[PDB]
């Protein structure tokens, strides 16, 4: 059992994720305005996982899922190099709370298809996550469509479930 | 984690509420720990006995995101208790209902109709026009489809989100041609109910649906020769619901059409004969008949019957059928002016009526019931009224005297009259609005201002508790006290007019508390003007302004010094000023 | 179902009629129409049982005036139950004739009462001592016919002194009932004698003579001092109305005594602390206690000068006692105790009572108006509610800053540099033209002043007339201190003024400012910039000849209302 | 000066009513709960109701409200300590006051109503010399309804003869949030239980400042007695002349003396506390508890109040010594110490949750609490020296004592 | 009433 | 349009209130308790017709139990006393025999005969069969 | 009680 919460900017797949996960197929998906819900079972672990539309004007309502959370999916787009401050501000927005203060970090670099799209450690410091602290972070670069890392982001998950 | 009905007999057997409320806390607790343990299997009746709780009013804000997760639930019962939650905890302000978007989106593309109808039903209820926004291309898809339980849902969940977004109305024109031979009644009632929306919003939409006049006088035509139906049936009428809404969609069609309105008149001259004056569905039926006739641009013949009709209604015993008929007789004002005049000891009889409804309207009856003829023999019947109101009733009276007397007024020597008399007999009741408009029709009077300050100062040395009577009387001797006291510079042989009383009144206005202070914004002003319009008693005024310098309020405090610096100061430049105020419309 | 009562009535066997008559004052209970089985239960009324007349008498007195004509039938049973052996039914008949209030019968009720009068046992003797007050109640008239006054005055002439108690408290009805025509006045000595009936008779009997001396005035000091000294001990009594009734004729007597002798200040230090002491009594008479404070403090605020402590609120307070204990500290607000007054207001704001937190703010106001020491801690305090951005406590804190920037303008030009900006959403138009005054008021040390006006130039005619006329006035006021800038502002509020608005005062002081304007423009610099006077403020002491008046109504509906007894009652 | 006198249910119906006068119709009394709600919405909740020309001087109990019209200008207080006796002797006579006592006992009611009072005049208001002839199991009044000492009938035997005396503390506090007394009173309260033989009377005494300073001892143990207010049963003029408790007192159970002092000396129990409130979270109550009074006396069962937010959920409170009930009925805390000595340190610490989102209104800040009760223990130090029991008959009685430390309104304000 | 008593000297004289 | 639909008790108690109009609960309660004002203090001959705050409000008198509601001022007003009494007869289609404890018990099936009677204010089925055989139908989903 | 009768009465 564990709650699962993934945010991020919108067009960055997390939904294509979320039923990569589910279903194990990349469906036809509509811009997601309200949430999403369902529980993998992987690892003999049910993930429970939020996965929550990244829309603009969501965005403050972002705080509503952060009590009782113990995992953070943070998917980001790797085509858009001009948004990783507003992900970043985002971030940063997010991290420094008292209500989500002690969940793991799995930040998501989807798309990796183009030559726009980076490795983890481009991705990593643009947003600088060495400056964080208390936080059990860690970056994994997927392709949602065939659904690369995904399970093994679980597999650590499932594992940073644990202790 | 007890049940729904536990926790109703629970608080059933609380007498007092000091404790109805910990009976409240205690269970509204076991449902805040039973929600910090994600528990999706009471959460049903968790979230029931917490909307028991609001239903009453009691804290249920913090119950909405398992609001949310029962419409994110997969079950049956689950979504339906989450969907009444939506409907109930959550509204436009709530600013957390934006998350329901993609939930009712995936439950409208559910594959059960009821479920879909949920979506439609929270939806139509409280869908804010930025979900409107975003749901409405699947709103009208779900009316591209054709189930009957679904296509009524979905009608008048477009005309919800013509009523939320009104400019997003285009792309269900497309989508509601043609559909108005569907035998469901319960589908054809929505349609007509969202067409009577839709004529009612766009002109544009008008000549468009204005063409389909005679497909919906084929309709209603076998909605009342069909003698009887199992269903849909009360009082012997099959659907008389869409036959009111069949109805009111002729009334807004046809307004200022000929065309049409000959085209729906023989069903009209049908069904004010085939209807029935009995119990109440017939008279709402005939009602409605009338109605139409009198907005639409109808042959008279019909509007001669009508008024029969109408005739009829007063007679009926029932207060129901009186109120109806004083509604009646107040829609058909312009129309038809002259038959609804002999109505009037009928009216003016309703006044004595025991219902503050019946009362009101037919106040408000006998105020649209003024032409340039009734002006002088109904007033007083009216004034007589408002001398035995209710100070509900006042108010009102005393808006309405002066609204139909600046209109039909025969002489303005009894125009002034009439609202003196009001201003007499009403006092501390009529509206402060109405004190400009007083002002600026006796100041567009311009022959008789010594018989209004005469009178003015006859009736206000007995009171001044009457606020908006000295809101008047203070600019009145202010601007025309020339005209009151008259040729009095000196002491004369005695004329009542004694500018000495004249100053005192205002004073005594001023030094008792019973003074809105506008009251002295007013009096104030009034002894500034009455430095130049009177030479008789000078520089004893000067000493109220002086001593006037430390008072407590703010603008009156200003007010005074702007005052005495000019009495002492700039005496040259007072009179330079004080000419009376221009007219203005 | 009556009928079958009133055969339960009609029967001839005692636990039949009485469980009728129990059914009948049941019935009567909730409130039934029992009024029609009137003369049959006054036929079962003349019982040997006790127990069961108590029942009848009620339903006499509940139906005195009901039946008047049939009401006739039981004068010869109650002149019989006068002349009983048993005199709790003798006292029970007095008590029960007094109180019904029909003129039809009361002619024939003279003479067992003036029986009862003279009887042995002082029970029957204060029964028909209050009897004669009922009776005066009544018919007065009937009362002076019979001279029942002189036997009531010789009940003050009685021993035993609950007889004589009642007979004071019926003399005090009946001489207030009088036009005192014949004033009842008593010479010292049967004031003394009181004084011996005081330490004797009941604490409901030590309120009733003291009632007495609200009317008597002593003539000398040693006379005054020598009745004080033994009113005195009556401060310390656990009932509160014996207490206020003793302050209460404290104080009307501490107008006699030389204030150079130590007497009096012997008066002034005693009595204090049971006036602190009477605060914690239970609430309801903490109410009238507080107003009677008021009164007080009013009277002597030298009394209470020294016990701010005591008047905090409490969480378990309710509003009718916070309310007041704020004017209480607002009546005894002094230099030295400006730190626990001003920090204990600041935690008065921070409550959700609306209206407690509203006259909170008021006190704060009248602190910094009524000392010009702490005007300051007073602005420093409520700049800093302000900080709290709660909506009614800024336009509650916009007027009272205002009212402190009226008495007090000078050393106050740094603050307002902060209420610029103070949510200019403000909605409640006594507090928007309160912030029309401060801005337009003090346009010579805010730069911003025109812009700011911008938003309340826009929906211009519909506020009110107050704000529009506060506009109307601090833009002239504005346009005089900077003409350069608000060159066109003072153009267009005298164009929406005059023209288009029809409301009477603005139109009067918009054409008025736009005749000065275009007369002399410079000459505003002596006429509406003139120098203002010390504002006279609304001091709220009671007119002395009030307060005296005052002073004779302490513990009455008067002197909670501190108002004059006429103007209310009926 | 009351014309009716009425008893209302919680909805506004007459439970008893009683008239007077007849100066307030008997109507006028269903008027009373619309203006009661109509000045109850508007913070106009005042005890005194008016309707035109008639007035409301009301009382509140649980389920009654003693209603009392008045037209004329009443007396006021009269009318509301008449309220209260009458509150106190039906519960004397009706351990518990409630509609079932009303509407079933209605047989004895009236009779009080008719004896307590005639014409709106309160005459002979004491309960136990009106059980001697008002009984619901009747001969002439006692002469001790008519006598100047009507508060103990002579006839009273018992086999043996105790008199029981209980010195009450009561400590009153205010605390603010910064952590300095702006308020530390003691309301003292004897209640004696006496069970004499006849007529005794009966000489108090008391280790009393002033008293010593008449005598010239003022310079040993004593307390300053700030002020007394006593029962009628004392001769208060013998007391004002020389700081004499003399009466003859009342039969069984009653209270003689309520003083009243100011208290220098530190509070005894300290309540400090951290409250770190989070937006949306959490709540943490870092709540440690001492004790400033001296290391002999332990304190039994306190009740430290802590006021918590309404909707909090997820209770934990690490303590280290005593139990915590969360009571979230009346939104607070209850942290049980049942024995708590002197001079130790208690700490706790709470931890909520709160929901991610804000209510409406506001909830306020009420403050802290606490309900110990100390015996064998007087804070002021006030000792009870001597009493002096007098009989024509003589005698040797047993004037008793214990000393009990309880709190009064025990308030320390919160952040 | 569990918490015992305490006797005072009658006269103190 | 009908803007609300109100049940409330002859004691005053709120046993079902719904909000057509977007308004907020300390309005919600303004409102409620003026209108549970206004009809618990008028008479039996006052054509159960109210003109408060420009709405023509429908109200009626069945039981104990009171109904209310407000058509907007434009349009006919007994259509609305048929609305309340096709509802009366929904109730009692549903339930059997209503009682006043089967509104107190079962309220939340009464709330779903009013969404499947009703939705946005508007009469969304006229029939008295099709609409209490789909919430049965709905019912037998469960 | 009051409370148990039927509204309607079909
Ligand atoms: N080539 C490639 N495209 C991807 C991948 N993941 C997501 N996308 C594309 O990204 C687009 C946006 O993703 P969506 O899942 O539809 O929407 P979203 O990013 O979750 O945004 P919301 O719906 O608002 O939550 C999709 O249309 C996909 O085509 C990926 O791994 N590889
Ligand atoms: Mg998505």
């Amino acid at each position: 059992e564990m709650r699962i919460l993934m945010v991020g900017l919108d067009a960055a797949g997390k939904t294509t994720i979320l039923y990569k996960l589910k279903l194990g197929e990349i469906v036809t998906t509509i811009p997601t305005i309200g949430f999403n819900v369902e529980t993998v079972e992987y690892k003999n672990i049910s993930f429970t996982v939020w996965d929550v539309g990244g829309l603009d004007k969501i965005r403050p309502l972002w705080r509503h899922y952060f009590q009782n959370t113990q995992g953070l999916i943070f998917v980001v787009d790797s085509n858009d190099r001009e948004r990783v401050n507003e992900a970043r501000e985002e971030l940063m927005r997010m991290l420094a709370e008292d209500e989500l203060r002690d969940a793991v970090l799995l930040v998501f670099a989807n798309k990796q298809d183009l030559p726009n799209a980076m490795n983890a450690a481009e991705i990593t410091d643009k947003l600088g996550l060495h400056s964080l602290r208390h936080r059990n972070w860690y970056i994994q670069a997927t392709c949602a469509t065939s659904g690369d890392g995904l399970y093994e982001g679980l597999d650590w998950l499932s594992n940073q479930l644990r202790n | 984690p007890i049940r729904l009905r536990e926790l109703i007999r629970t608080i059933r057997t609380a007498r007092t509420q000091a404790e109805e409320r910990e009976m409240i806390q205690k269970e509204c607790a076991a449902i805040r720990s039973s929600f910090r343990e994600e528990d999706n299997t009471y959460r049903c009746r968790n979230v029931a006995k917490l909307l028991y709780m609001h239903m009453l009013g009691y804290p249920a804000h913090f119950g909405q995101l398992e609001c949310l997760k029962l419409i994110a639930s997969q079950k049956f019962t689950d979504k339906r208790i989450g969907y009444l939650g939506a409907m109930l905890l959550l509204d436009e302000r709530q600013d957390v209902h934006l998350l329901m978007t993609n939930c009712i989106k995936n439950d409208l593309n559910h594959s059960t109709q009821f479920v879909q109808g949920l979506a439609l039903c929270t939806l139509g209820c409280m869908g804010s026009s930025e979900m409107c926004r975003d749901l409405a291309g699947e709103v009208e898809k779900l009316l591209k489809t054709s189930n009957s339980y679904l296509r009524k849902k979905a009608a008048l969940c477009a005309v919800h989100v013509i009523r939320k977004v009104p400019e997003l109305m285009e792309m269900f024109l497309p989508a509601t041609k043609n559909l108005l031979n569907e035998k469901n009644h319960g589908v054809l009632h929505t349609s007509v109910v969202l067409l009577t929306e839709m004529c009612e919003r766009s002109p544009d939409m008008l000549a468009h649906f204005r063409k389909l006049v005679p497909q919906l006088v084929r309709i209603l035509k076998n909605l009342i020769m069909s003698g009887y139906s199992p269903e849909h049936d009360v009082s012997g009428i099959s659907d008389p619901f869409l036959q009111v809404r069949i109805l009111r969609l002729l009334r807004i069609l046809g307004r200022n059409d000929d065309d049409s309105s000959e085209a729906m008149n023989d069903i009209l001259a049908q069904v004010a004969t085939n209807t029935e004056t009995s119990k109440n569905v017939g008279n709402a039926i005939l009602y409605e008949t009338v109605l139409t006739i009198m907005d639409i641009k109808s042959e008279s013949g019909l509007r001669v019957l009508a008024i029969n009709i109408l005739g009829r209604f007063l007679l009926n015993n029932d207060k129901n059928i009186r109120y109806v008929a004083l509604t009646s007789l107040l829609k058909t004002v312009q129309t038809d002016h002259n038959a609804v005049q002999r109505h009037r000891s009928t009216i003016v009889d309703c006044l004595k009526d025991l219902d503050v409804s019946i009362k009101r309207r037919a106040m408000e009856l006998s105020f649209a019931l003024v032409n340039g003829n009734n002006i002088r023999g109904m007033m007083k019947e009216l004034l007589y009224f408002l001398d035995s109101c209710e100070p509900e009733f006042k108010a009102d009276c005393a808006s309405g005297i002066f609204l139909a007397a600046e209109k039909y007024a025969p002489s303005k020597r009894w125009h002034i009259d009439t609202i003196m008399r009001v201003l007499t007999t009403a006092g501390s009741y009529v509206r402060d609005d109405a004190v400009p408009n007083l002002i600026q029709l006796i100041t567009n009077s311009v022959e008789m201002h010594a018989y209004t300050v005469q009178r003015l100062y006859k009736a206000i040395l007995g009171d001044y508790s009457q606020q908006p009577l000295v809101q008047v009387a203070a600019w009145c001797i202010g601007e025309y006290g020339d005209l009151l006291v008259s040729g009095q510079c000196e002491e004369e042989e005695p004329i009542q007019v004694t500018e000495d009383e004249v100053l005192d009144i205002l004073e005594s206005v001023l030094i008792s508390n019973m003074s809105t202070s506008v009251t002295r914004g007013y009096a104030l002003t009034a002894i500034m003007k009455l430095s130049t319009r009177f030479t008789c008693t000078v520089n004893r005024i000067k000493k109220v302004v002086s001593i006037y310098g430390s008072s407590i309020d703010v603008e009156l405090q200003q007010r005074a010094v702007e005052y005495n610096a000019l009495f002492k100061k700039y005496d040259h430049m007072r009179s330079a000023l004080l000419e009376r105020m221009p007219v203005m419309e | 179902e009556i009928f079958e009562l009133k055969a339960e009535l009609n029967s001839d066997k005692k636990e039949k009629k009485k469980e009728a008559v129990k059914k009948v004052i049941a019935s009567m209970t909730v409130g039934k129409d029992v009024s029609a089985l009137f003369p049959d239960v006054v036929n079962c009324m003349q019982t040997d049982n006790l127990e069961l007349k108590k029942l009848v008498y009620l339903y006499l007195m509940n139906y005195a005036k009901s039946q008047p004509d049939m009401a006739i039938m039981a004068v010869n049973t109650f002149v019989k139950d006068c002349e009983d052996p048993n005199p709790l039914i003798r006292a029970l008949a007095v008590r029960t004739m007094g109180c019904i209030r029909v003129d039809k019968i009361t002619e024939y009720l003279c003479e067992p009462l003036r029986k009862c009068l003279k009887d042995e046992d002082p029970y029957v003797r204060k029964t028909a001592a209050v009897c004669v007050a009922k009776l005066h109640d009544i018919n007065a008239q009937l009362v002076e016919d019979q001279g029942f006054l002189d036997t009531l005055k010789d009940l003050i002439s009685d021993s035993n002194p609950m007889v004589v108690a009642n007979a004071v408290a019926a003399l005090s009805e009946i001489a207030e009932s009088h036009p005192s025509s014949n004033l009842l006045d008593l010479n010292p000595q049967s004031i003394n004698k009181l004084l011996t009936a005081l330490n004797e008779c009941t604490e409901w009997g030590q309120i009733f003579i003291l009632d007495c001396l609200a009317n008597y005035m002593p003539k000398d000091d040693r006379e005054a001092q020598s009745i004080c000294e033994r009113v005195t001990p009556r401060l310390s009594h656990a009932n509160s109305a014996v207490v206020l009734s003793a302050v209460k004729v404290l104080m009307k007597f501490m107008e006699m005594l030389s204030k150079d002798l130590d007497y009096y200040g012997t008066l002034l230090k005693k009595l204090a602390p049971p006036l602190v002491t009477l605060l914690s009594a239970e609430p309801e008479l903490q109410y009238v206690a507080l107003r009677n404070i008021n009164l007080i403090v009013q009277k002597r605020p030298e009394i209470l000068k020294h016990e701010m402590k005591v008047f905090f609120v409490k969480y378990n307070d309710p509003i009718y006692v916070k309310l007041e204990k704020l004017d209480i500290m607002i009546r005894l607000a002094s230099q030295a105790n400006i730190a626990q007054v001003l920090a204990e207001l600041r935690e008065y704001a921070t409550e959700v009572d609306v209206d407690f937190v509203r006259k909170a703010v008021r006190a704060i106001g009248r602190c910094a108006i009524k000392v010009e020491q702490s005007a300051e801690r007073c602005v420093s305090t409520l700049l800093d509610l302000i900080q709290t951005k709660v909506n009614y406590v800024v336009q509650e804190a916009i007027v009272v800053i205002k009212d402190i920037f009226r008495k007090y303008p000078n050393k106050y030009e740094s603050v307002i540099a902060t209420l610029c900006e103070n949510l200019d959403s403000l909605d409640e138009p006594e507090a928007r033209a309160a912030m029309i005054w401060i801005v337009g008021e003090y346009a010579e040390r805010i730069d911003n002043a025109d812009e700011l006006l911008e938003s309340f130039l826009e929906g211009f005619h519909d506020k009110s007339t107050q704000v529009q006329l506060q506009l109307l006035t601090a833009i002239v006021k504005l346009f005089l201190k900077k003409p350069t800038e608000t060159q066109e502002l003072v153009q267009q509020v005298l164009s929406l003024a005059t023209q288009d608005s029809d409301n009477p005062d603005l139109r009067d002081r918009g054409y008025i400012y736009w005749r000065l304007l275009s007369t002399d423009p410079v000459a505003a610099k002596e006429v509406v910039l003139a120098e203002k006077p010390l504002i006279s403020e609304e001091t709220d002491l009671i007119e002395p000849t009030l307060l005296d008046e005052l002073i004779c109504y302490i513990g009455t509906l008067a002197s909670v209302y501190h108002k004059p007894p006429s103007a209310f009652v009926e | 000066s009351a014309s009716a006198v009425y008893v209302l249910d919680l909805k506004g119906k007459v439970l008893i009513c009683r008239n007077y006068r007849g100066d307030v119709d008997m109507s006028e009394v269903e008027h009373f709960m619309p203006i009661l709600m109509e000045k109850e919405e508007e913070g106009m909740l005042s005890p005194i109701l008016a309707h035109g020309g008639v007035r409301f001087m009301w009382i509140k109990h649980n389920n009654l409200y003693l209603v009392a019209t008045s037209k004329k200008n009443a007396c006021v207080s009269l009318v509301f300590s008449f309220l209260y006796k009458v509150v106190q002797v039906f519960s004397e006579y009706f351990k518990e006051l409630e509609e079932e006592s009303i509407r079933d006992n209605f047989v004895i009611i009236y009779e009080l109503l008719d004896e307590l009072m005639d014409f709106g005049y309160p005459q002979t208001t004491d309960s136990k010399i009106l059980q001697e002839y008002i009984t619901q199991e009747a001969p002439r009044p006692p002469a001790t309804v008519t006598n100047a000492v009507s508060w103990r009938s002579e006839g009273i035997k018992y086999r043996k003869n105790e008199v029981f005396l209980d010195v009450i503390e009561a400590v009153n506090l205010l605390v603010s949030a910064n952590g300095n007394v702006l308020r530390s009173e003691i309301v003292g309260s004897i209640k004696m239980r006496v069970f004499l033989s006849g007529m005794p009377e009966l000489r108090l005494g008391l280790n009393d400042k002033v008293l010593f300073d008449n005598t010239g001892r003022g310079k040993s143990k004593s307390v300053e007695l700030e002020d007394v207010k006593f029962h009628q049963c004392v001769r208060l003029s013998r007391f004002e002349n020389d700081r004499t408790i003399s009466f003859i007192p009342p039969d069984g159970e009653f209270e003689l003396m309520s003083y009243r002092l100011n208290t220098h000396v530190k509070p005894l129990i300290w309540i400090e506390s951290v409250i770190e409130k989070h937006s949306h979270s959490r709540i943490e109550y870092m709540v440690k508890a001492k004790s400033q009074f001296k290391r002999r006396s332990t304190a039994n069962n306190v009740e430290i109040h802590i006021p918590v937010p309404n909707d909090a959920d997820s209770p934990k409170f690490k303590t280290t010594v005593g139990s915590v009930k969360w009571v979230p009925e009346n939104s607070e805390i209850v942290w049980s110490v049942k024995s708590f000595p002197g001079g130790k340190e208690y700490l706790m610490r709470a931890h909520f949750g709160l929901p991610s989102v804000e209510a409406e209104d506001k909830e306020g800040k009420p403050p802290i609490s606490v309900k110990f009760e100390i015996p064998y223990f007087t804070t002021s130090g006030i000792q009870v020296r001597y009493l002096k029991i007098i009989e024509k008959s003589g005698y040797q009685a047993l004037p008793w004592v214990r000393y009990i430390t309880q709190n009064g309104d025990y308030q320390l304000r919160t952040q | 009433t569990s918490y015992d008593y305490c006797r005072v000297p009658m006269e103190d004289g | 349009m009908i803007h609300f639909i109100l049940l409330f008790s002859r004691q005053g108690k709120l046993r079902l209130q719904k909000w057509y109009i977007t308004l907020p609960d300390k309005e919600r309660k303004k409102i409620t308790r003026e209108i549970v004002q206004i009809i618990l203090s008028r008479g039996h001959r006052t054509s159960s017709f109210v003109d408060w705050k420009e709405l023509k409000l429908v109200y009626k008198r069945y039981a104990s139990l009171y109904f209310c509601c407000a058509i907007e001022n434009q349009d006919n007003e007994l259509l609305t006393l048929e609305i309340v009494h096709r509802y009366v007869e929904l109730l009692d289609k549903y339930f059997g025999n209503v009682c006043e404890l089967d509104i107190i018990f079962n309220f939340e099936k009464a709330y779903f005969i009013l969404d499947e009677f009703i939705i946005g204010g508007e009469i969304q089925e006229t029939s008295k069969k099709i609409a209490v055989k789909a919430i049965e139908d709905s019912d037998m989903l469960q | 009680k009051g409370e148990n009768t039927s509204a309607a009465h079909p």
